[PDB]
RNA sequence: GGCGACACACGUGCUACAAUGCCCACUACAAAGCGAUGCCACCCGGCAACGGGGAGCUAAUCGCAAAAAGGUGGGCCCAGUUCGGAUUGGGGUCUGCAACCCGACCCCAUGAAGCCGGAAUCGCUAGUAAUCGCGGAUCAGCCAUGCCGCGGUGAAUACG
RNA sequence: UCGCCUCCUAAAAGGUAACGGAGGCGCCCAAAGGUCCCCUCAGGCGGGACGGAAAUCCGCCGGAGAGCGCAAGGGUAGAAG
């Protein structure tokens, strides 16, 4: 059921079904069937209409989400865009932003590895 | 991550209050990050040290935990041979 | 998991308590 | 025209929030999640947040110690 | 003559709006929407009418109406495709079919579109004739999501007797035209 | 301010790629050590880190600690998946004069690479290898996945 | 180099030479043929998801600069396309 920007778990479990959407993650999942009143280890094959609109309703309200946060996220690294600090100088670089080890390492950030050679 | 304290230096904030009253001149260092951006005199210049110079950072709101010396890189890195 | 902070398993691992771990009782 | 294209019936439609007509198409009736004309998103407007702003919020949060006040 | 909501929404509101925003003098020198026409540039059918044809009853199911295969022009080695070559769908639909479809489009389709902020107001001809582009083919209400295979597009055009794209700016902004301000 | 720099190369390691596995709940079974300029039972607030109280203990008396792997129950059903936890946004806490460069935790949301490793290369012959947690030194705090110890379950094979 | 085609030399009819200046041909098409009926290009400027200097789409402007199986000339949309 299309229930934010997303729809794709079918019998799967609603507490885990939910995880499957950008802003849920695992605590607001039972959170919002606990809140909406909704059995967690339901099929998720569409299965009372009612709980589904309920569920529809409160998760797609109540926080943001999907591709509104993300929107909201990116736009929280374009803060430290202007004359920005020192964590956007590390969001420019590509480099990790919490002042880590990068001599070896930071390969997450960084990307596969370039062999300078000399 | 400081909360009931939320500390700004005691001689930064005299330096800079005692020079706020009905407007002033943007001459004004330091010589710590470890303070604040501190609200009012936002239309301001602290030349913060980076460990070499005093580097004149400017502040236009925007700005609030992150105090001072993150607007100061201390390194200069630039490139590794490309 | 012994590294994922949301785990009584990584809790152990990490040393310290919370909420996916709590102090006993 | 004759002998290849599918036929329009009638109007009947259903909304996640409330209603809808029109229809024809091929379908009888439909299922829609995200309602339209209804008010949700761009419809009247409904401000889901506002995404906060530091020049007031963390000037009142670090602010919110105003013992560095004056 | 069947009914169509929207087009009597056009006649008894959008209609005598024009004639004081505008003043026109003449039952005829109103703004008439006329002609929408769905073209899907396929250049994913580089090689393939498989891949063509459910893009073919795709298209048919969202506008009732089956859509007619556009062939290259001529011949572009810099990315394949010959003289002849399926590179296309495109359906043109006016009156009664143009409504139907423009009511699901905007009262459906629009806002099934991931976040959207509304159309762009400076995707205007000059000429009065408006153009938008769309991601997913999905948002329409006939098409089911477990029956797909890719997510192709189209673009569409949208024609009008008006003079200025401020008269057409106007006569779609009253049928329900979302403008992101 | 720097030793924490980062296009890269090597060493020693940690956590994994899952079902002899993961999550949640319940429920057992250690040893060796450390503590009244501290360990802090038990209550109270708090989702939690932790904060308010506050008893006992110069300690085979009180406290750090419930050991964990195990067992029982229940849930996932093999899918980058309830595997995996990197990275990143936000919100907090504690030490400290102060944690931006550069602290540890807690919580919400993200959830990357990895589906088992090329040429090569290491360790171990009996409580041994493997696997499991526990203490201590340094220490305001901590970048400890390290070092020095402690016990839990417990192989395989040696013709030559 | 030798035969055929196209343009120039060629002196406003035709024709006209040089071991003068430039290019092509030794095929192809059962549709690229017959007829009847329809339709009009290239470009430029806007508008349009992937999609860019060009893919398809809409809108104006655009008399022929397109096209006409291959050289070149002539011819040509009131068609030969
Ligand atoms: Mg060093
Ligand atoms: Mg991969
Ligand atoms: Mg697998
Ligand atoms: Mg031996
Ligand atoms: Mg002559
Ligand atoms: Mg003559
Ligand atoms: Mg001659």
């Amino acid at each position: 059921a299309r229930i934010a920007g997303v729809e794709i778990p079918r019998n799967k479990r609603v507490d885990v079904a939910l995880t499957y959407i950008y802003g849920i993650g695992k605590a607001r999942a039972k959170e919002a069937l606990e809140k909406t009143g909704i059995n967690p280890a339901t099929r998720v094959k569409d299965l009372t209409e009612a709980e589904v609109v309920r569920l529809r309703e409160y998760v797609e309200n109540t926080w943001k989400l999907e591709g509104e946060l993300r929107a909201e996220v990116a736009a929280n690294i374009k803060r430290l865009m202007d004359i920005g600090c020192y964590r956007g100088l590390r969001h420019r670089r590509g480099l990790p932003v919490r002042g880590q080890r990068t001599r070896t390492n930071a390969r997450t950030r960084k990307g596969p590895r370039k062999t300078v050679a000399g | 991550s400081l909360k009931k304290g939320v500390f700004v230096d005691d001689h930064l904030l005299e330096k800079v209050l005692e020079l706020n009253a009905k407007g002033e001149k943007r001459l004004i260092k330091t010589w710590s990050r470890r303070s604040t951006i501190v609200p009012e005199m936002v239309g301001h210049t602290i030349a913060v040290y980076n460990g070499k110079q005093h580097v004149p950072v400017y502040i236009t709101e925007n700005m609030v935990g992150h105090k001072l010396g993150e607007f100061a890189p201390t390194r200069t890195y630039r490139g590794h041979g490309k | 998991g012994k590294g994922d902070r949301r785990t009584r398993r990584g809790k152990i691992w990490r040393g310290t308590y919370g909420k996916y771990r709590p102090r006993k009782k | 025209k004759e002998g290849i294209h599918p036929k329009l019936v009638p109007a009947r439609i259903i909304c996640g929030c409330g209603n809808v007509i029109e229809t024809y198409s091929t379908k009888p009736e439909i299922y829609v999640e995200v309602c339209s004309k209804c008010h949700p998103f761009y419809t009247g407007q409904q401000r889901f947040v506002d995404t906060e702003g530091r020049v007031e919020r963390f000037q009142r949060r670090y602010g919110d110690s105003y013992r560095k006040g004056r | 003559p069947l009914d169509v909501a929207l087009k009597r929404k056009y006649y008894e509101e959008v209609r005598p709006e024009l004639i004081r925003r505008f003043g026109y003098q003449n039952v005829w020198e109103v703004p008439r929407l006329e002609k929408v026409v769905i073209n899907q540039g396929l250049g994913e059918a580089k090689e393939d009418a498989r891949i063509l044809e459910k893009a073919a009853q795709e298209l048919a199911l969202i506008t009732g109406q089956k859509p007619a295969v556009t062939r290259a022009k001529k011949s572009i080695s810099n990315f394949k495709l010959r003289k002849g070559m399926p590179i296309g769908l495109r359906v043109t639909l006016r009156r009664d079919r143009m409504w139907i479809f423009l009511e699901k489009l905007l009262n459906v389709a629009l806002p099934r579109i991931r976040d959207f902020r509304g159309l762009n107001p400076n995707s205007f001809d000059g000429r009065g004739n408006y153009n938008l582009g769309l991601r997913e083919q999905l948002i329409f209400p006939e098409i089911t999501y477990d029956m797909v295979d890719a997510l192709r597009g189209m673009d569409i055009a949208v024609v009008t007797t008006a003079e200025t794209d401020e008269e057409a700016r106007a006569l779609l902004e009253l049928l329900g035209f979302p403008f992101r301000k």
